[PDB]
């Protein structure tokens, strides 16, 4: 069971991680796209 | 995460045919 | 004369000017800004 938490901590990271990068992004083209206006 | 993953890159994949 | 006066340009060309100008810079932010996002993956 400790393994099994540490794993899914884990793949919880990485998820967490590509989720703020494409969330940033997202937040980018939306403060591009208003600054054309 | 997987579908995630390939989802963003099909439409990163859209994006040059666009371009 | 009038016939010749209809066409379609009704501002100042300073005006003309202005608005190429404008809209170029657009056409370039928005090329770059899609070419940022061709080459950058946030995935690896």
């Amino acid at each position: 069971n400790h393994e099994a938490a540490t794993c899914l901590e884990d793949v919880v990271y990485r998820g967490d991680m590509l989720l703020e990068k494409i969330q940033s992004a997202l937040a980018d083209i939306a403060q591009s796209q208003l600054k054309t206006r | 995460l997987e579908r995630v993953i390939e989802m963003i890159q099909n439409c990163l994949a859209s994006l040059p045919d666009d371009l | 004369k009038l016939i010749s006066t209809m066409p379609g340009i009704h501002l100042s060309p300073e005006q003309q000017q202005q608005q190429l100008q404008s809209l170029r810079e657009q056409v370039r932010t928005k090329n770059e800004l899609l070419q940022k996002y061709k080459s950058l993956c946030m995935f690896e």
